[PDB]
């Protein structure tokens, strides 16, 4: 009933990659992999440029020595600079000896990852979050990154850029493509209406069963079409057949069919929890993926 | 019963 | 408003595997000492009434198999301190961070690096409950995982994991091997006392909610400290002490809301529930953020 918490990936492999990047009066975080430091391109903007920035214009103004990169207390020598989408790439004269095995991946809304929050290049905290269906992140500095680990391979999927007026965050993948209809400009922008990640709620109900929280199970089953009619009503994402399939493992480990569990969720949506809790929560949690549940309940290590 | 949480084999 | 754990890299570099016989758990390698729970020297016949002094005197150094990654460390001495073993090894850990050992009090928060076979599975934030247990995810093989804070470049180790209690909550020691709470490293019948809500942390979290711009739950009332405790304890909340009132002083000054005025707000929230609303993304009153945590992340 309590043995299931939001669990982040161990962050040590990423901590060894975080550096401080300064251009003028702007300081943010950079990601040092091989001989390149990745960071948001708006590091070349004052708070004044940010009103209507012309990024290629502001960047040709800059010599390599306009970028101060510090790895702990060592200054890194910048020997080239270029832009890819909304990411600046600073080539340095030294390859990071702590570079882990890594790749750059773009994730889908609903998928989860750990963010290593940093300030001035120093790792400050780590937390597990989901890419919302409206492509924002609910979280805590620009250039902090998000990642998953697979066994020894770090999959970098997110770099933080902007804070939105609702406090949610917007960012890019590591090739500088934004998640969501956002731009790196100080301007009027706002997240679209969010929705609940249905497949993740179901995964978390399975985690509840695995941990002995079973009061919401019932005799009934439903159909995809019938469930989605209810899902649309309560601002839940439609449940697709691919979603049913990835729940197969959990559906087997617990011996509870997905559409069987959908009947529980339908009932929970229509009638509430009636003063009860599930895994210590009065709300239906949607930031655990099916694999997140397996990873925590099976003790997968890295 | 309470469980010591080493791995016993 | 997220629970944040500390970055775990400084602790990852200290985790090793310890095996004695066919029993295996995690160890913490700092300088030339590996610390681990003493019940690594138990067999399946030593779980109810182990005599650890007797089990240990039958062990030599080479009976302890310590693996750091692919390296096997040479144990050159061993002793028992309360409920932990200290294994002297012939190599200082080159990755040893600045560290200290601290014993914490209920209500304090810390990060847990859950490990199996000396390797990390993940990191989460938790609190020492008033009944001296913690609500972790800990599975078979997790003993020896540690809890820690890193407030200023220095790792403060405050918890080492030992055992699971029948309700699924977890019990362990400080790094000198003294248990938190009345528990013992035996599988004889034990149960945690009734758990209560950490009132001072709830109040800190309501201040956090005010700081992030939400005031819908305040009211125009105040309360005395004693009247507040008479009400709060009917909801299984911990008594609030003058010490706790002092702790909240900074957050009160930041918000302009007197501590006993926030206490009035909490009493009304206990009486009313949320009425379909949420505070900082939660439909329950959160009690695993300390006043220090809130000042930190705001
Ligand atoms: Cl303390
Ligand atoms: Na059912
Ligand atoms: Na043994």
């Amino acid at each position: 009933s309590s043995g299931f918490r939001k669990m982040a990936f161990p962050s040590g492999k990423v901590e060894g990659c975080m550096v401080q990047v300064t251009c003028g009066t702007t300081t943010l975080n950079g990601l040092w992999l091989d001989d390149v430091v990745y960071c948001p391109r708006h590091v070349i903007c004052t708070s004044e440029d940010m009103l209507n920035p012309n990024y290629e214009d502001l960047l040709i103004r800059k010599s390599n020595h306009n970028f101060l990169v510090q790895a702990g207390n060592v200054q890194l020598r910048v020997i080239g600079h270029s832009m890819q989408n909304c990411v600046l790439k600073l080539k340095v004269d030294t390859a990071n000896p702590k570079t882990p095995k890594y790749k750059f991946v773009r994730i889908q809304p609903g998928q989860t990852f750990s963010v290593l929050a940093c300030y001035n290049g120093s790792p400050s905290g780590v937390y597990q979050c989901a890419m919302r269906p409206n492509f924002t992140i609910k979280g805590s500095s620009a250039g902090s990154v998000g990642f998953n680990i697979d066994y020894d391979c770090v999959s970098f999927c997110y770099m933080h850029h902007m804070e939105l007026p609702t406090g949610v965050h917007a960012g890019t993948d590591l090739e500088g493509n934004f998640y969501g209809p956002f731009v790196d400009r100080q301007t009027a922008q706002a997240a679209g209406t969010d929705t609940t990640i249905t497949v993740n709620v179901l995964a978390w109900l399975y985690a509840a069963v695995i941990n002995g929280d079973r009061w919401f199970l019932n005799r009934f089953t439903t159909t995809l079409n019938d469930f989605n009619l209810v899902a649309m009503k309560y601002n839940y994402e439609p449940l697709t057949q691919d979603h049913v399939d990835i729940l197969g493992p959990l559906s087997a480990q617990t011996g509870i069919a997905v559409l069987d569990m959908c009947a529980s969720l339908k009932e929970l949506l229509q009638n509430g929890m009636n003063g009860r809790t599930i895994l210590g929560s009065a709300l239906l949690e949607d930031e655990f993926t099916p694999f997140d549940v397996v990873r925590q309940c099976s003790g997968v290590t890295f | 019963e309470p469980r010591l949480q080493a791995n016993f084999t």
